[PDB]
């Protein structure tokens, strides 16, 4: 029934452009600066690309074509368009390597994503059929739940209390009646597990004179209860009576797209050297020293605290480019917030060495020269 | 020893200028 | 005229306005895009082109074979329309179709990061060199932008200081 | 999309008659080609190289590290393809004034012979044999032989990836292997600071791949076998290649200046 | 002399029941192995690497480039046979103390089928790839996954090292490593069978597919020697 006019735009690549995804929710109550904002978490735009024939000409496949003098001379191509058309008649857009680059960066360290696990470091991916599942079905149980990622209903500790009362008045109120009846779906099966024997030696699900008699024996017990309150409300477990509920589920898959791979478990084999015992080496840079606490480093573009453990300590101006120093990613995490916090930890030395002699700036090269 | 305060003295001062949590 | 009415008017309505306005063009995957993308909000930073060579893309688009498609690139369109076709023909639930066609992206998203690193090892084994990678590049770049801030620290700090003299009042030395 | 194009002289359909049986080509070219071809597509199906023939890919993504796997695909077909298309049904008379270049530079035609299948057995792995011409801005043209590894390219715009020569095997404490392995860091290290140990002409006219060998296994261990007891093998299929080199197209390539 | 060393189960008769043919084992070991022996055995007749077993040459005459084809026959003739040898005739089950080691480094079996294939299929050349058990600091039973290429000896022995028994045990930042399995990506054990692969059908994809399941996971735990806490 639709014109064939309509059947190539549904197929066509500006349509598939998803819609702009709410930003990295941050605290509500909590000041933030009104005009000056910079990259933020995760991106939020899609960042495009062209042929490097039709970027001179100023085409991106948008409405109009956008101005060579902030789009033509560098390396990577890459744009993000806020709106196609805005009210000045302009194609407002911006940028895109500022988070188009990052993605190659934390892609080049070549360091899967694990599970948080509160503090023996067992580290498990996240694509994995025990966890990685979003489809369920009524014969779920709460064990069950603990392994899944996305659920339906909001974290409780999470939402502020004005957002608690929409939720109770909104969500959680006007579905008494199905939850009845949820009950008695349930206690269907409280009547056959009297039979559970019956036979080795269900009924219709309705009846007021049984769903009264259940609860009210629960009363006594509450934790049964709110674990049957979850699944009817699809609520994140939250009391340890497992995945890491304390901080909440995440808003987004684990992995967020960032980096697919499942695990480190590989030895990069040198050329010369051979197989090596760690990872190779990255150069790290210093921001927001100890001496306000704690100490910050720029690690591929992400912001991860200093290992633990000098330059860290105190602000140095004499340093040429700042105080950078090389030092190994061990692993790497998803946040509930949709960060990514990289748990790093500081190098080794003759690693740094190895890796230098491949860039050309180890100025003591450790093939040939090297006696001892 | 007050060498190293008034090391610190300009250190405080350039974190000052990082105007960014 | 009576535009083309993109989704079902109010029926409620007793005098609606806006008869004679456009109406919005929503599909049935712009509810699935906005899912996929919010679970995987850096498959945005994958660069992705929406110009269009000839526009005839759509002829080689059997959805029914997998994700990897001709003319197309895999990106998170083809984790849609593949969970579209299961959860209409094969009859699949939106989560259940979304888990299948979203596996098998991952499968084939490993396997693209296994072969740089395989390749580039691989290639050094036989006396092949590359040039700067993206991590070395990116940190001078930084240095040459912490350097300018520097300068402007120091100038900044230079102004603050010598303010301070000229606040305070020396108009008479004793 | 890239798309297999045909072969020379209809070898596809009869293979040459006393070098490759017509369903040994058929598992060469037709369905590895196609092979390659197919995952060439995917990785540049949303880039700027999807347009871009073999050749512009093998040097533009030469020296990218984070493009090495898309350099491979493309050089490994570049290469096979350059391979096919220098054969004949029927061998060809070498040319008088080819004939006459390659003695000054080898001393004989069958010296170079003996030196491409011997670098060829000596190599021991996949790779491909070049008959480059090498001409500096003032010296005269010269022929030599080059061995190219997996997917190495003779090309000088490729340097990042010649692999000429294995470093398992040629980088120790012994003279030699000091001294490999000394050029080994100084071009990893000029290469990535950007510096050229050794100065090109522009348009990349130094090197000319004028005749190949595809020594990949996966050519002659079905019509060639093994090679148990000396009969066959690899050694065979590099013999009998010679007799199938079109002489008449190496020496148009080749270009030799008027010297006689 | 080194002679044709005889496979574990009569291969060279029957050959695995949904892994390989008979005649694709016998281009792939009866042929391939002695072509590489005899050309090994006129490169060190009469000499000290005569008798010398194949662990032994390839260790000795390693990274120097008057050794290297002797090195290549020898460390191909090792390998070769070291793929073979693992190969069961049935599907064996996987014992409960290796499967929970590597449960511990990789966090599932899949993930491991998954890691040492995709090395495979993402190689785009002819190696074998490793899964060698070692020492890290944080977990003294470590398994992980390596590659070579072409020549790649995965003991420590075959690789660089410095002096001051002067060579130092081990290479620059190197580890020591204990194959225990290997898998061959050579066209001569899978090109023949499987075919080239084009379209996805056969090919070296579904070769090591089908090699996951014909694995003797019993004596891929004994040489893993998960007894010995330290390794040294």
């Amino acid at each position: 029934g639709v014109s064939p006019g309509g059947a190539l735009l549904r197929t066509s690549r500006m349509f598939s452009l998803p819609p702009v995804i709410p930003p990295p929710p941050g605290n509500k109550l909590q000041m933030i600066s009104e005009r000056a904002s910079a990259t933020e978490a995760y991106p939020t735009h899609q960042v495009l690309t062209t042929f490097e024939s039709s970027r001179s000409r100023g085409d991106w496949g948008l409405k109009r074509p956008l101005p060579l003098k902030s789009t033509t001379g560098t390396t990577y191509p890459m744009v993000k368009v806020k709106e196609m058309d805005s009210l000045e008649q302009i194609t407002d857009f911006t940028s895109g390597t500022q988070h188009g680059l990052t993605l190659k960066k934390f892609q080049a360290l070549n360091i899967p994503i694990s599970t948080p696990s509160e503090i023996r470091p067992v580290q498990r991916s996240v694509f994995e059929a025990d966890t990685d599942v979003t489809a369920f079905s009524p014969d779920e149980q709460i064990q069950e739940a603990e392994k899944r990622w996305k659920f339906s209903g909001p974290w409780l500790a999470g939402m502020t209390p004005g957002e608690f009362k929409e939720y109770l008045a909104k969500t959680v109120r006007p579905k008494r009646a199905e939850f009845r009846k949820f009950i008695q779906k349930k206690i269907a099966a409280q009547k056959t597990e009297a039979a559970n024997r019956e036979l080795q030696e269900k009924p219709e699900s309705i009846t007021d004179d049984e769903v009264t008699e259940y609860l009210r024996r629960l009363r006594n017990d509450n934790q049964v209860l709110y674990d049957l309150v979850g699944q009817f409300l699809d609520l994140a477990p939250l009391k340890p009576p497992s995945p890491y509920g304390g901080r909440g589920p995440p808003i987004t898959h684990p992995s967020a797209g960032i980096s697919y791979l499942r695990t480190a478990a590989y030895l990069n084999n040198h050329p010369i050297y051979g197989p090596q015992k760690s990872h190779p080496p990255v150069q790290a840079r210093v921001l927001k020293p100890r001496r306000g606490n704690d100490a910050k480093i720029g690690v591929a573009g992400f912001v991860a605290d200093g290992p633990l453990g000098s330059v860290m300590d105190k602000f140095d101006p004499s340093i040429e480019g700042g105080a950078k120093l090389w030092v190994n990613v061990d692993k790497a995490t998803v946040d509930s917030t949709g960060r990514v916090q990289l748990t790093v930890s500081d190098a080794k030395a003759t690693d740094v060495l190895i890796a230098k002699e491949l860039i050309g700036d180890a100025r003591e090269p450790i093939f040939g020269s090297a006696p001892k | 020893v007050q060498e190293l305060l008034q090391s610190e003295v300009t250190s405080n001062n350039y974190m000052r200028m990082m105007r960014r949590r | 005229p009576y535009p083309i009415q993109h989704s079902p008017p109010n029926p409620r309505a007793r005098k609606p306005r806006n008869l004679f306005r456009p109406t919005k063009i929503v599909y049935p995957e712009d509810e699935l895009r906005r899912d996929f993308y919010r679970d995987h909000p850096w498959e945005l930073a994958r660069p992705r082109m929406i110009i269009e060579l000839d526009g005839k893309d759509a002829r080689f688009l059997d959805w029914s074979k997998g994700l990897r498609q001709r003319g197309i690139p895999l990106s998170g369109e083809s984790v849609v329309q593949r969970q579209l076709w299961l959860m209409e023909n094969q009859g699949m639930t939106k989560q259940e179709a979304y888990d299948k066609a979203r596996h098998e992206f991952y499968k084939l998203r490993q396997l693209e990061q296994m072969e740089r690193r395989i390749a580039v090892e691989e290639a050094r084994m036989v006396g092949g060199y590359f040039g700067k990678d993206l991590l070395t590049v990116g940190m001078e770049l930084e240095n040459k932008t912490y350097e300018s801030w520097k300068k402007w620290a120091t100038t900044e700090i230079a102004r603050q200081e010598s303010a301070r003299a000229s606040m305070y009042t020396n108009v008479v030395d004793n | 999309q890239h798309y297999l194009m045909p072969l020379r002289d209809n070898f596809e359909q009869e293979g040459i008659r006393n070098f490759l049986s017509p369903g040994s080509v058929n598992m060469a070219y037709t369905e590895y080609q196609t092979f390659i071809l197919e995952k060439l597509n995917a990785l540049v199906v949303g880039t700027d190289f999807e347009q871009k023939d073999t050749k512009s890919i093998v040097l533009a993504t030469a020296r990218d590290p984070e493009l090495a796997h898309v350099f491979n695909h493309a050089s490994m077909a570049h290469n096979n393809h350059f391979f096919f298309d220098h054969l004949s049904p029927v061998p060809v008379k070498m040319g008088d004034k080819l004939f006459y270049h390659i003695n000054e530079n080898f001393g004989s035609v069958d010296t170079l012979r003996d030196e491409m299948i011997g670098t060829a057995v000596s190599m021991f792995g996949p790779g491909f044999v070049w008959l480059v011409r090498t001409q500096l801005p003032g010296q005269p043209v010269a022929l030599r032989v080059m061995a190219t590894y997996l997917a190495g390219s003779p090309y000088p715009g490729a340097h990042w990836r010649r692999q000429e020569m294995d470093a398992q095997t040629s980088i120790g404490s012994s003279p030699q292997g000091l001294s490999n392995g000394q050029r080994f860091f100084e071009r990893s290290a000029a290469g990535f600071k950007g510096n050229k140990l050794e100065p090109t002409a522009p348009g990349g006219t130094d090197l000319i791949p004028i005749l190949c060998l595809n020594t990949w296994e996966y050519a002659w261990l079905r019509e060639y076998g093994t090679g148990v007891g000396g009969m066959g093998g690899k050694l065979a299929y590099a013999q009998s290649w010679w007799n199938m080199i079109d002489w008449a197209k190496v020496e148009e390539e080749a270009r030799l200046e008027t010297r006689i």
